[PDB]
RNA sequence: ACCUCGAUGUCGACUCAUCUCAUCCUCGAGCUGAAGCAGGUUCGAAGGGUUCGGCUGUUCGCCGAUUAAAGAGAUACGUGAGUUGGGUUCAAACCGUCGUGAGACAGGUUGGUCCCUAUCUAUUGUGCCCGUAGGAAGAUUGAAGAGUGUUGCUUCUAGUACGAGAGGACCGAAGCGAGGACACCUCUUAUGCUCCAGUUGUAGCGCCAGCUGCACCGCUGGGUAGUAACGUGUCUAUUAGAUAAACGCUGAAAGCAUCUAAGUGUGAAACUAUCUCAAAGAUUAAUCUUCCCAUUUCGCAAGAAAGUAAGAGCCGUCAAAGACGAUGACGUUGAUAGGUUACAGGUGUAAGCAUAGUGAUAUGUUGAGCUGAGUAAUACUAAUUGCUCGAGGACU
RNA sequence: AGCGAAAUUCCUAGUCGGGUAAAUUCCGUCCCGCUUGAAUGGUGUAACCAUCUCUUGACUGUCUCGGCUAUAGACUCGGUG
RNA sequence: CAAGGAACUCUGCAAAUUAACCCCGUAAGUUAGCGAGAAGGGGUGCUUAUGUAAAAGUAAGCCGCAGUGAAGAACGAGGGG
């Protein structure tokens, strides 16, 4: 099972009329090709991977250690550096364009780091229902709920771990799926997608093939009309 | 290396419309609507009077509003969407850009045209 | 709980960034805390660019910011203005003041800052 | 949204004046009506000259709607009031005049005989 | 909410451990006398290189 | 009545659930006096979920709409140092009764005071120090892990099979779905306290006009980004191994028969996988790449000398981040923030002038005017010509 | 005499009818009233109710279903503590 | 602050809705006084003219989407004890 990866950076949102006469929602996901930093074979490493670097930089940055690194295999002067699992059918420093491995109409996956919330009341993240208001709306209304159910040496005397609570939500790399894929801009290098992408702008989005299925072509096609008076 | 965003700007330009004609809110216009079923093409003319008019390029929306059979029914509307076809028939005036009150009155309140 | 100090208020905020700015322009130097030096600067950089065209009706804009002065009154202030401080930031684009960290209050250890202008 | 005791008009020969929800049909728990969802409804006002009388629960279909939802084609038509259209026991309705105009959301799901009682289908 | 004993003083050093202070920075003049801190005026009453008020 | 009556605040309800299986549905199987459809019995199976209303302090109970289905218990008939005090039985008032009587009901009725700033443990995020065998910058696998994988309708298959008639399939395919969850703000909503328009009065700007403060943002209507959905899009799936119930082959003991004894299998919403997430504090401290120094060398490895140069840290600008720490970027060589410039977008014809009118007003100027957050070119201003730690591959 | 499932009825959430789609509480009515009861009064009774209850019209953030904004808090730095 | 309006709930506890002025009109009951601001409807801006001593007013014209434009403004009805 081999997997086609890409690197990319949420620039905006728009929408667009299709054919089957609907109108659909389109991220637009700025793709930047990407130089091969490396593979490993599932013979001598014992997986099977291909090692990628992107978002470029200057030749000042990029300190003396990785930037020698970089000279050594004559790599381009990139900021990230992040591996495809189960890809090796490529060589060496080879400049790979998403046109090659994505097409109109399959459904692809994107792992994002979804917009950071910081820390949010487990209502806001677990989504229950606020405290009744009506006859005395009480000191708290907004809170956790409860957790009371040890009474006795017996029955819990203590709280159990990973138990619901406040804190950190978002902020990770979700996997979102069965995105169809609208267009390429080659020449900028870009491309339209269906769904909703997570994170802020210019967050970083890796596009890899969809787990839910090899990946099947369909018909996508935009529709456009030219009315004139 | 910079992300203008009017790569945003670029990508859409395949969708523009062809006429664009111009207009404003407080026109009373009649939109041609083509209902097709793939058994019979279906042209529908709907006529009223424009609520607001939204920008954002691509995403021109407005709003208009009729009266049929003692029932008002309002009608957002984009330029850019196709099968739709767009026809000036009068325009008026107003003192803003919006309106709350012609979504809530009734005949005999309607805005009268300037030449 | 109940009845205290009303707060912070955007309206006080505004009204204390017009006195700010009357008085700098009365004077030319003022040392506060660094957050109101910040955000009152940009508002002041916009004050003086809208003084940059002498118009009436650019004064009018002005006035809605203007308030009185020991130093300067408001029709004194703008005449001094316009005679000899406009003229010269009119060969620069932007960045018309300078705020300079100041040591930590003797009172509340916070890291003041004074804003100056004209070279 | 409409929602279950909503008392709404009737569009059809049936001499009500106000209908209200009793519960949506379909899985439980949707609580959340929309355009061409069949509910359960129970008269709040009628004549004894027309064909319906007081206190019976019955089923209709609401038509139009003073929320408004989104239609797939990205035009969304709204209503200033909510209407309903009363259903005997099947697809065909028990009114045969219908007042107002309707909309084409139920086309595909049939209900060809509404419509052909209708003035306007949108 | 009163503890059930009292606490302990090796536990008061372990709730202070965490207390510990730090220095901060400092910077000689390059234009006036004895050291200041970083991004600061001088006794001197001026920024590095910057003469703009009376040192007293 | 054996801890407790020198302390367990207790019932129902809301939020929050959880555990088990004597299993409600969805799943499957065996059998049936089960033609099919509608059934019944028993078993495996806990993966998931299993309503809203009327009466009532009430569980229960009754009715209605139902829903694929409205399971059975327990977690002190869970849940007050999370919420209300809704029933009693503090006291007060009243009805009937009991007693001669104060009073009482093993009756009811009326209104009838809910304290705690968290020390540890447990939890959630969050960090500092140090360790992993010189140090730094990175990429990683993953031993054990955590998430959830629910289900209905319609159409075709097909009125085929079946029965005769009524009626009406097994399996399969497609679409529509419901519950819940994930993400976003292109649309649409909701706001939008340094956006705009109008509008009232007041007090002012020597007066008019025009402005500011106040009157909740003074009020009303919109509106940039922002945030959430009532909005969109997706997820629920597919596949495999071992299997449960169950179905078998060969085949004996017991020349027969025989799914069992050996061998061989088939076989479930159950288990493990597949998918999502985290990671070597995984001290059992794992793997790999690069770089720095290793300028004989006294001492248990460099202070008898150069004490990193790699980097990290203090400080500033900060925001994709963020309670604070931290995470991430930039510090004159710089676009890090703001300003300028212009753009997007919003308000929607500024002020002022001229014309007609007795004047409010309308007309041309005028799509003018301005616009907190968005967008990019821009060193114009602020990020100092600033400082601290930090090298010798340890030993075999 | 009067009244009566009433601030009095355990049986009883009593019977019937009305509203209530669906009501043990609501209303009218039935009086075997364990133990109603005539000045600890009995039946109707106007104005009044910070008395109680039932139903209805508008109103809705009580509720499906929460979301947004500003302060005072929380937190961060100082002083005190 | 979008919708539905009591469905939540012991129960519309609350909250919310109406409101100041004058112009019409105002039910049953009845102890004739009350009910009653019953209920429910019309409007209040500016300019000019007419208005009487002043207003209130009347006529004409004009604007805003909305004019006791902000602040002080009774929710109501029916039934029972």
């Amino acid at each position: 099972m081999e997997i086609r990866g890409i690197f990319g950076v949420k620039v905006g949102m728009s929408q667009v009329f299709t054919t089957n006469n609907e109108r659909l929602p389109i991220t637009v996901i700025y793709c930047e090709p990407n130089q091969v930093a490396g593979v490993k074979t599932e013979a001598k490493d014992k997986y099977s991977a291909t090692l990628l670097s992107f978002d470029t930089v200057e030749n000042k940055k990029l300190n003396k250690p990785q930037q020698g690194f970089f000279e050594k295999n004559n790599l381009k002067p990139t900021k990230h550096l992040q591996e495809i699992r189960n890809m090796t059918g490529f060589e060496m420093g080879q400049q790979i364009t998403p046109q090659n491995l994505f097409q109109v109409g399959e459904y692809v996956d994107v792992s994002a780091i979804s917009k950071g919330r910081g820390f949010t009341g487990a209502i806001k993240r677990w989504n229950f229902k606020i405290g009744p208001l009506g006859h005395g709306a009480g000191y708290p209304h907004r809170f956790q709920g409860s957790v009371q159910a040890g009474r006795g040496g017996a029955s819990a005397q203590r709280v159990f771990k990973g138990k619901k609570m406040s804190g950190h939500y978002g902020h990770e790399k979700v996997t979102v799926q069965n995105l169809r894929i609208v267009g390429f801009d080659e020449a900028n290098m870009l491309v339209l997608v269906s769904g909703a992408i997570a994170g802020p702008e210019g967050g970083v989005v890796l596009i890899r093939t969809a787990k839910k299925k090899p990946g099947v072509v369909k018909p996508i096609e935009l529709a456009v009309q030219t009315e004139k008076a | 290396k910079i992300n203008k965003q009017a790569l945003i700007d670029l990508v859409e330009q395949k969708q523009l419309k062809a006429y664009v004609p111009e207009f404003s809110a407080g026109d009373e216009v009649n939109v041609a609507i083509k209902l097709k079923e793939k058994e019979k093409v279906r042209i529908q003319n709907f006529t009223g009077t424009v609520l607001r008019r939204r920008g954002k390029g691509i995403s021109e929306t407005f709003i208009v509003r009729k009266t049929t059979d003692g029932i008002p029914i309002e009608k957002n509307f984009q330029i850019h969407n196709p099968n739709i076809s767009i026809e000036l028939k009068r325009r008026g005036k107003v003192r803003r850009a919006y309106i709350s009150y012609m979504r809530e009155r009734s005949g005999k309140a309607a805005k009268i045209k300037e030449r | 709980s109940y009845i205290n100090k009303p707060g912070k208020t955007s309206a006080w905020r505004v009204m204390t960034v017009r006195q700010q700015v009357s008085a700098v322009l009365a004077y030319g130097k003022i040392e506060t805390t660094l957050k109101k030096a910040k955000n009152t600067q940009k508002r002041l950089d916009k004050l003086i660019t809208l003084a940059k065209v002498d118009n009436f009706n650019n004064r009018r804009q002005v006035k809605k910011w203007l308030l009185n002065t020991n130093l300067f009154d408001v029709d004194q202030l703008m005449d001094h203005l316009f005679s000899k401080v406009a003229p010269k930031y009119e060969k620069t684009p932007g960045g018309y003041s300078r705020v300079l960290k100041l040591g930590p209050r003797r009172g509340d250890a916070t890291e003041m800052a004074i804003l100056q202008l004209t070279d | 949204m409409v929602s279950f005791m909503t008392r709404l008009n009737v569009a059809d020969n049936t001499g009500a004046k106000q209908v209200g929800i009793i519960k949506v049909l379909g899985s439980t728990r949707k609580r959340y009506a929309f355009l061409g969802d069949v509910v359960v409804v129970s008269v709040k006002d009628a004549i004894p000259s027309g064909m319906v009388k007081k206190g019976q629960v019955l089923r209709a279909v609401i038509v139009r709607t003073k929320k408004g939802q989104q239609r797939k084609d990205g035009t969304h038509l709204k209503f200033d009031d909510n209407a309903c259209v009363l259903i005997k026991e099947d697809k065909s309705p028990r009114g045969t005049r219908i007042f107002g105009p309707v909309a084409r959301e139920l086309r595909e799901r049939g209900y060809n005989k509404i419509l052909s009682l209708a003035v306007e289908v949108v | 909410a009163v503890q059930q004993r009292r606490s302990s003083k090796h536990r008061r050093d372990k709730r202070r451990s965490h207390d510990a202070l730090t220095a901060q920075a400092l910077s000689v003049c390059q234009k006036c006398g004895k050291k200041k801190l970083f991004h600061r005026v001088c006794s001197c009453g001026m920024y590095g290189d910057l003469r703009v008020k009376k040192a007293y």
